[PDB]
């Protein structure tokens, strides 16, 4: 028979095995599909990259170490140097995606923490500064780098994780799309998520869709040792990537 | 039959079919009668001998080689005294043949080959031998043999031929591909690499042809040397391509001299008969 | 009439073909000798 | 009603609109197509990154004046830098593709010349210092540079267009799918070329698949004035364009 | 075709055989590739 815990996931020329999993999410209850005939507006016919973008690529793995505050990514900007799909979103005026993200982190059975994986859309982010500052572009399209909540920063966003760069409190973040790794049975997060927005395709450069967020509710402790210090790795792949509006690349 | 040409009389019209665009790349076909009058006639012809088949289904020589029968020198390898001598296969050798195969891109076809040995014996010999030659085909990867005697001939899995000198062999050798099709041009490298050799050479990889003298040494030193000849068999090519014109340097190379010499002879004037 | 297995052992048989020179006399898009205005 | 002369080609997001042009050629006979399931060997499922990469892209014009000897460009090599397709040729392992390869020249009445425009397949080029010598990568590669054959280059190919750089006279090429420019008349050559290979598909870097020629048959002159000088544009598209073996984006 | 008695002097012939790796690859008691974890 087969457990739940046990998954496979099969994209493009990549895949991903987990054997211990807990059942991926669909965010609202939806998958990615393609644009339809009634919800387009552009006249130019799309280009479906398929295969040579949509499969997983891997974000530089961080370390979780006691004191980690979390990390933050956005899409698609962290894709934006991923090969194909990297430069499509430069070729392109506008463009359309859901994902699929992997959260990965192992750990032994002496371990325990919690990392509380979220994906919130449309993320407006506070100014480290607060005022009437805004976040400048460099902030908030760090790319692959991402952002990291502990590392102090005058002219980013606000980091402390309690409230999640908005002013929100964190505890009330459950009601996005999440996930949580809690290394007492799962080691894995998936989630995945459909392409959300009040326009049917949009900007690949200037406006982000979707903020990953991983934080850790609970610190990474073992039973004993020292201070442990476990890699977290994001893979993320497009799901149905539709383009248009082919131009000279984007510059930035 | 067919007819060559079609009664036609005079024409008094507004078709010109003489009258086109070479500009447009084509060449098309029109016959004496678009030009003349002419008389009703048959082709009696089939064009049969002008058939692909026909053209390069006729054997020809690809490579010589000589192999001697002589008591082997302790300061010499086996391929120094030419006691053993591995052809690398290319049929571009012997040049007239290269150019009936560079009529196309791609060829394919299968192999007949007729092996011809013939001895000498221009020292003292005191009388004839009719050696035994041994040829051996050697795949690429596969082993090649380092001693006239050495334990590769004992040819396990490499197809060999063993025939005298005087005789012949033959036999029929199957597309050996890799691709489907013989390449004759490679616009190209092995690699992405800017010393990569460039050209046909790159694909030549067709492996080569061991000949030896089975025979142990005589007390004379007796000379042979083997004649190789192609015939290709169900042959299928693509894309023509215009002859050459120049004469040619080396094998797998489409090089020329420097300062050629022009393949067109001259006269006095555009105007001479 | 065959005495071996192989393909390549047979005889260079033996079946012609009708020409087709439009492969290289007429590859032109669109195009007859209709005696008409070669570019018009 | 219609005239031949005068026609629309349209691909991708781009057209081309000619009022001289001489019909154009189908090389072969056979239009480009999609690699068949009886043809393939390779298991991995292609790529179609059709509009994106199957649009007109135009090389750098060069001017043609008298005493010119002609030009060539090597296929797909020309491409390698015009934007998607070219990006495409060294993420992938290899790739299938035909061309529509459109040369233009525009003259007065007052003109006169012709150009003879070849595509040559595996046109495998003698090396200027004959002998044994090979001809370097850096020099069967120039892309949009292509090869002019009135530069002088000892470590180049042969340059003198009577021999089309293979020591076979250029009066036979016409064997090859070919088009004039004759400026009496068109003033625009068209000609559309399948895939061409004894391999399904095959690498898009270490190897060329056509060579483009353009030779002045007949030197450009006007009935009077100064020589001349008419540039010459050449604008090519993939046609179906067909890519497998996706990887990390080959250097060279 | 055959112009000897003995089957030795026969020539060798000639058929073929479909494969069966399952002697070699898959001689495990009760098994199949479902998908399913293999020790359970």
């Amino acid at each position: 028979g087969y457990s739940d815990r046990v998954e496979q996931i099969t994209l493009g020329n990549s895949t991903i095995t987990t054997q211990e999993a807990a059942n991926s999410i669909v965010a609202y209850g939806e998958w990615p599909s393609f644009l339809s005939d009634v919800d387009a507006s552009d006249v130019n016919k799309t280009t479906k990259p398929d295969t040579s973008a949509c499969r997983f690529y891997t974000l530089d793995s961080k370390m979780w170490t006691q004191g980690s505050k979390g990390w933050c990514w956005k899409l698609p900007d962290a894709l934006k140097d991923m090969g194909i799909f990297g430069q499509n979103m430069f070729f392109h005026s506008q463009g359309r995606t859901g994902y699929t993200i992997h959260v990965q982190c192992n750990a032994t059975k002496f371990h325990s923490g919690c990392l509380l994986v979220v994906v919130i859309p449309e993320h407006q982010l506070a100014s480290a500064e607060g005022g009437n500052v805004s976040v400048l572009y460099d902030k908030t399209h760090p790319g692959e780098k991402g952002i990291d909540l502990s590392e102090a920063d005058s002219t980013g966003p606000m980091k402390d994780p309690l409230y999640m760069m908005d002013g929100t409190l964190i505890g009330n973040s459950l009601i996005f799309p999440h996930q949580f790794i809690n290394l007492r049975t799962n080691n894995t997060a998936t989630i995945v998520v459909p392409y959300i927005n009040s326009v049917p395709m949009d900007s690949m450069t200037r406006h982000n869709n979707l903020s990953l967020m991983v934080i850790p509710i609970v610190d990474i402790t073992a039973t004993s040792g020292t201070t442990p210090s476990i890699p977290v790795t994001i893979t993320i792949a497009p799901m149905f990537l539709e383009l248009s509006g082919i131009r000279s690349k984007a510059v930035i | 039959q067919t007819l060559a040409s079609i009664k036609s009389d005079s024409k008094h019209t507004q078709k010109v079919p003489s009258l086109t665009a070479n500009e447009t790349g084509a060449t098309l076909p029109t016959t004496p009668s678009d030009s003349v009058e002419t008389r009703t006639t048959l082709m009696h012809y089939t064009g049969s001998e002008t058939t692909l088949e026909n053209f390069l289904g006729r054997a020809a020589c690809v490579h010589v080689v000589e192999i001697v029968n002589k008591r082997p020198t302790d300061t010499e390898e086996h391929r120094m005294q030419l006691l053993f001598n591995n052809w690398k296969i290319n049929l571009s050798s012997l040049v007239q043949l290269r150019r009936k195969l560079e009529m196309f891109t791609y060829v394919r076809f299968d192999s007949e080959y007729t092996i011809i040995a013939t001895s000498s014996q221009p020292n003292e010999a005191k009388f004839s031998s009719n050696l035994t030659i041994q040829a051996m085909f050697i795949p690429p990867g596969a082993p090649n043999p380092k001693k006239w005697d050495d334990y590769t001939w004992q040819s396990a899995t490499n197809p060999s031929v063993f025939f005298n000198v005087g005789k012949s062999a033959r036999f029929s050798v199957p597309y050996l591909g890799i691709a489907s099709a013989y390449n004759c041009f490679y616009d190209g490298y092995s690699h992405d690499n800017s010393t990569t050799p460039y050209g046909i050479n790159v694909l030549n990889h067709m492996g080569s042809m061991a000949f030896r003298v089975v025979n142990e040494h005589d007390n004379h030193t007796t000379h042979v040397k083997v004649r190789v000849y192609h015939r290709a068999k169900h042959i299928r090519a693509w894309v023509p391509r215009a002859p050459r014109a120049l004469e040619y340097l080396h094998i797998g190379r489409t090089n020329y001299k420097q300062s050629p010499q022009n393949p067109i002879k001259t006269r006095k004037t555009i105007s001479t008969y | 009439i065959n005495y071996y297995k192989d393909a390549a052992s047979s005889s260079s048989a033996g079946q012609s073909f009708s020409m087709d020179p439009s492969k290289f006399t007429e590859p032109v898009k669109d195009i007859m000798l209709k005696g008409a205005p070669a570019l018009n």
